[PDB]
């Protein structure tokens, strides 16, 4: 067979381990009450600032940037994740630094979402930079009668290659 | 510790001082005898330093005069003419000094003092760089000290007096000077890359006795002579790190990665072998047995000078000195220290706070599983509309957007706010006009905000959105115009009132048989009643309808509730159009098929002008010359097709474009002709206008017929329909663009013949 | 394709000052190899201009009667860069020959 | 002299054609993202590209055919050098003639094919 081998390595800690197991169980469970706390914080700090994609109310987003050259095509895929149950009022807001990128429709209406289809919606970003600057851009899904987005994405816009 | 350099007797020097090279001596500048080194520092900035340390302390540093003009490469060696007692030399820009540094014993640690004496100076007429000492020629018991200048020259001092000087052939950035005694040779590094030895007596008769291009200028030249086996000269470039022989070959080279700053090759182990010490830029020192690392260490600083003595009963101790002032002699450390947590059972983990702020979070977490004012206003006069907007908590990073519709173009679209305080206003104004020939689908028009609220959890600040809708005016895109008797096509709204004077309903448009014409030549009639109560609207375009059928619902509406009464309805009994609705579905599919046969031969058209392009690039990089094959000609038929195939897609956009916005139009007539036929609610109105208006815009991924045929085959699946057999035949949903449009205009006469049974719609 | 799943940088189509490369005459600079040297590196890591470099180090190689490796290393560099692989090898091939460095090894390599 | 021309118009037309492999590349994504403005615009910079190298093509071409003539001459020079002497005292000129043009001492060559 294909059993592995174990050099002196393995043994010195395993020694290690039989003569100092407490210890190692004490630090693990600190760390490991430590990483609870700080997984709490940074999905509390998310569901404040609403930035998954991913998140009753079931949705599910994600934006591709497509292209080099000073016009990138920004398609976002968009998904109903329900048994049987559409959505009807949402849509969607695009958040660009007008400086650096000339969105037309930074602001429109989504189609009735159908459970189990993936809507690609694409837009038309462009560079308006004579230099190469990469600059974020936020997407939020929201609805028509609320003002908090039900939820956002990110996208690095690459550089540029203009003339 | 294991790879670090270990501390020893270590000091920071001054106040932001600056050294360099030659700074860092390391020998008995008392003449003690008794093997211990002395650490001798000097900066540009004036001081000299003499330190004999001890494993800080007070009285380590033996001394601390300061000289007037700078220090440039303290020196020591025998430099007097009599004895052969060690001397320190001193190099100013434009100074040389020879001193000498007696130490005499009080009866008490702190009791002995040290007298630097000048033994002789020299003017400098050039401006020095650097030195070197050594015996020149053959004499022993003198070291003749050999300067060189910053614009090439190098005089040369026989231990007494200005011995001579001779430019060196060809340097314009002076580099790293030393001088072999195995070879009697100055050896230098030109600017040129050029590493060149003269032998010594050549230059006392002023020429190169011998040169190798190196791949770059080095920093530093070392050569070293504690073997008398094979002798060898150390040149460590600024790239690389090369070992000469001493004909002028490389004997061997050392590729470095990294940027070296100073080298040492130290005492030597092996038989033939040196080994040898490196200053990485990345604070590391290498060791190296001529070209293998034998061992590396962690430096504080960026080492400048380096060098390796016996202090107070250590042998081989390394001091360092940085550029900054940092100082520090040091050891290797080869400890290697288990990897393991630290025990430490005083330092417990706070459990009640901890679960404090994690009861918190958790709370946030299982509870969310379960600020501005918009205002717009629209002039009654290319409308001016004007669009006002209030805080109450301060908001930061506001941008107000204006959508209108396609056709209606505004002067001024993205409107950016940064703070404002608590309640304060903004407005905002611009124009909206028609620019164009078909008329929108509706004159509605939206603004949305979008700000950030600064919060102790965020300070960037969480995004919020917020909208509101103004309602453009007729006298935007209508005019009033002659009516005609007869037109292609007409429907009828009968209302359960009186027939009201169109002056009354539309009183912009100066009988009781009004007619308008839109921007764009189109033409409509609308007829009130004599006998009956309904009112007819007619034209040859379905289109045309809308506009004027939503306008005349909308006034009427306002019209009965400005005289009070409660009950009225815009019943339209009859039959809903469902066949001139359907022919403008199909004039947009056949555009979308028209454009997708240009856009796969336009692919076709691509692929060839590439291959003609790469045979002609293949042509291009060879030598050999050879006809052109009329490749050219080829190429230019397919530039040509190639254009001709993108104005066809251009113009073939356009017209996709103008077919659905009038699409569009009409489905706003069918619903609204759909929500009247029957009672519908708003409810029941708003899943349709979500089904069948889904897009403002066709895209190569998602179009109209695709989108409005699932979301009417999922709306005739879950709410109208009862056998399963049809649910999985023929009501099913993909989002891809079908060969033929049957299979929607089926599923639209069929929601239109289950809605008339009685059935409802709902989502569930 | 994501930009960067091929590279470990995302791909591109094609891989006041002090000096205005426009103005100087390289006929006259590469007689004197000490400015020589230092101005075709300038030229080609600060400015990456490889067409003035190559016209630059063909006339320092000339000037140098074809002797000096480093020359024909850069001109190698500068094919390298422009496309002209075989071009390139031709004269790291004939740097090799004059002397071996580890730095002609990987530029062959 | 025409080896220096040579090179320079090798040069350019290589630089060239790195232009019209990213024009291609980046008309290609234009297509793709049906952006037909900026493809008509990197196929009109690729035709303006493609005329300046077939005008450069002619160019070095001439001169290639031009340096291919000389070298020619040169060599049937050395032949006729050479031809004019039977025996071994042929073989060295040649020789010589080769090892007069690697180091282009042009007096001397033309003593060996004057003398011998």
């Amino acid at each position: 067979l294909n059993v592995p081998r174990k050099t002196r390595l393995y043994v010195d800690q395993t020694l290690r381990e039989r003569e100092a197991g407490t210890a190692m169980h004490r630090t693990f469970q600190a760390d490991l009450y430590l990483l609870r706390l700080r997984a709490a914080r940074a999905y509390v700090q998310a569901l404040e600032s609403s930035l998954s994609p991913v998140s009753r109310e079931p949705l599910k987003l994600h934006a591709v940037v497509q292209g080099l050259g000073p016009t990138f095509k920004l398609t976002l895929h968009l998904q109903n994740t329900s048994t049987a149950r559409p959505i009807l009022g949402l849509v969607v807001c695009f958040l660009y630094n007008e400086v650096l990128y000339a969105l037309p429709r930074a602001f429109f209406k989504v189609p009735l979402l159908v459970p189990g289809l993936n809507y690609p919606l694409e837009t038309f970003v462009k560079s308006l930079s004579d230099k190469g600057i990469s600059d974020i851009i936020k997407v939020l899904v929201l609805r028509e009668g609320q003002s908090t987005p039900l939820l956002s994405a990110h996208i690095n816009m690459p550089m540029s290659e203009g003339l | 510790s294991l790879f670090k350099a270990r501390d020893w007797w270590s000091t920071v020097l001054g106040d932001k001082e600056e050294f360099d090279q030659g700074c860092l001596c390391l020998a008995d500048v008392d003449n003690t005898g008794n093997g211990q080194d002395k650490i001798i520092v000097g900066s540009f900035m004036g001081y000299l330093r003499i330190f004999n340390p001890h494993p800080a302390q007070a009285e380590d540093l033996l001394l601390e005069v300061h000289l007037r003009d700078p220090i440039l490469q303290v020196e020591v060696g025998k430099f007097v003419s009599g004895t052969e007692m060690l001397h320190l030399a001193v190099l100013h820009s434009r100074k040389l000094c020879v001193y000498s540094v007696s130490g005499t014993l009080g009866n008490v640690e702190h009791g002995n003092q040290y007298q630097i004496k000048l033994m002789y100076e020299h003017n400098l007429q050039r401006t020095a760089c650097n030195m070197t000492y050594g015996s020149f020629g053959g004499v022993k018991g003198r070291d003749l000290i050999c300067i060189q200048s910053v614009d090439g020259m190098l005089m040369v001092f026989e231990q007494e007096s200005y011995a001579f000087g001779r430019f060196l052939p060809g340097s314009l950035l002076p580099g790293p000077l030393a001088y072999s005694s195995r070879t009697d040779s100055f050896i230098t590094v030109s600017s040129c890359h050029q590493v060149e030895s003269y032998k010594y007596q050549v230059l006392a008769f002023a020429v190169v006795d011998w040169t190798l291009n190196i791949g770059e200028q080095a920093i530093d030249i070392c050569i070293v002579s504690f073997i008398q086996s094979a002798s060898s000269v150390f040149v460590l470039g600024e790239r690389n790190f090369f070992c000469l022989k001493d004909n002028g070959q490389i004997q061997f080279m050392k590729k470095l990665d990294y940027s070296p700053s100073c080298f040492l090759p130290y005492c030597s182990v092996s038989e033939g072998t040196i080994n040898t010490l490196i200053g990485n830029h990345n604070n590391m020192l290498h060791i190296y047995q001529d070209v293998t690392l034998k061992w590396a260490t962690q430096l504080p600083h960026v080492p400048v000078a380096v060098r390796v003595g016996c202090l107070h009963d250590l042998k081989g101790v390394i001091v360092t000195l940085s550029d900054d002032g940092h100082l520090q002699c040091s050891y290797l450390g080869t400890d290697p220290s288990l990897f393991q947590a630290p025990k430490v059972e005083s330092r417990e983990l706070n459990y009640d706070e901890l679960d404090m702020e994690l009861k918190e979070l958790q709370k946030v977490i299982k509870n969310v599983n379960k600020d501005l004012k918009v205002s717009a206003m629209v002039s009654p006069n290319s409308v001016t509309v004007k669009v006002t907007l209030k805080n109450r908590v301060a908001l930061q990073k506001i941008k107000l957007s204006i959508y209108v519709q396609p056709p209606l173009v505004l002067t001024g679209d993205q409107f950016t706010f940064e703070f404002m305080a608590p309640e304060m206003t903004r407005t905002v104004g611009f124009s909206v006009y028609l620019k164009g020939s078909y008329s929108p689908p509706e004159l509605e028009g939206n603004a949305v905000v979008s700000y950030s609220r600064p919060t102790e959890r965020n300070p960037d600040g969480i995004p919020r959105v917020s909208q509101c809708k103004f309602r453009l005016p007729l006298k935007l895109v209508c005019l009033p115009g002659q009516p005609s008797k007869t037109a292609s096509h007409k429907l009828t709204i009968d209302t359960n009132k009186s027939p009201v004077s169109l002056l009354s309903l539309f009183p912009g448009f100066a009988v009781n048989v009004m007619g308008f014409r839109f921007l764009g030549g189109s033409q409509v009639t609308l007829l009130a009643s004599k006998t009956s109560q309904r009112y007819r609207i007619q034209s040859e375009q379905f289109e045309d309808l809308w506009l004027i059928t939503n306008e005349l619902i909308i006034r009427l509406q306002e019209y009965f509730e400005k005289q009070g009464i409660k009950d009225f309805t815009c019943s339209f009994s009859g039959s809903v159009p469902l066949e001139e609705y359907f022919e403008l579905i199909d004039h947009h599919f056949e555009l979308r098929i028209n454009g997708e046969k240009l856009e796969e031969l336009l692919s076709e058209r691509a692929v060839q002008f590439r291959a003609i392009q790469r045979r002609l690039l293949t042509r291009f990089k060879d030598k050999t010359p050879a006809p052109l094959q009329h490749l050219d000609t080829l190429l230019d038929g397919t530039y040509k097709q190639v254009i001709a195939l993108a104005d066809a897609v251009e113009e073939n956009q356009d017209n996709l474009f103008q077919s659905f916005t009038r699409l569009k139009s009409a489905t706003h007539l069918v619903i609204l002709l759909i929500g009247l036929w029957q009672k519908l609610s708003a409810d029941q109105i708003a899943i349709l206008e979500a089904a069948f208006l889904p897009l403002q815009q066709d895209t190569q991924e998602l179009g109209w017929e695709e989108t409005v045929d699932a979301a009417l085959s999922h709306l005739l699946k879950t709410c109208l329909s009862k056998s399963s057999k049809e649910q999985a035949l023929n009501l099913n949903s993909q989002l891809g663009i079908p060969k033929d449009t049957s299979q929607l205009k089926k599923h639209i006469t069929l929601f239109c013949d289950r809605l008339a049974k009685g059935g409802r719609l709902c989502l569930s | 394709t994501p930009r960067t799943a091929y590279t470990a940088r995302p791909i591109a189509s094609s891989s006041g000052p002090f000096i205005n490369l426009s103005r100087l005459n390289l006929a006259k600079y590469a007689q004197k190899p000490k400015l020589a040297k230092a101005l075709f590196e300038y030229i080609f890591h600060h400015e990456n201009d490889v067409k003035t470099a190559l016209d630059l180090a063909a006339l320092s190689t000339e000037h140098s009667q074809y002797k000096d490796w480093w020359w024909k290393v850069q001109i190698g560099k500068c094919y390298y860069r422009l496309g002209l692989y075989r071009e390139a090898e031709k004269q790291f091939k004939s740097a090799l020959k004059q002397q071996e460095m580890v730095d002609t090894f990987l530029y062959l390599a | 002299e025409y080896h220096s021309v040579h090179q320079k118009l090798s040069a350019d037309m290589a630089d060239n054609s790195n232009l019209i492999r990213s024009l291609l590349v980046q008309a290609e994504d234009a297509r793709l993202m049906r952006d037909m403005k900026t493809m008509k615009n990197r196929y009109k910079e690729l035709y303006d590209l493609n005329k300046d190298l077939l005008n450069g093509y002619k160019i070095r071409c001439n001169n290639h055919t031009e340096l291919l003539g000389s070298l020619k001459a040169v060599n049937q020079a050395i032949q006729r050098a050479g031809h004019l002497r039977v025996g071994k005292p042929k073989n060295q000129v040649i020789t010589a003639c080769r090892d007069a043009i690697r180091s282009n001492n042009i007096n001397m060559l033309f003593r060996i094919m004057r003398v011998g």
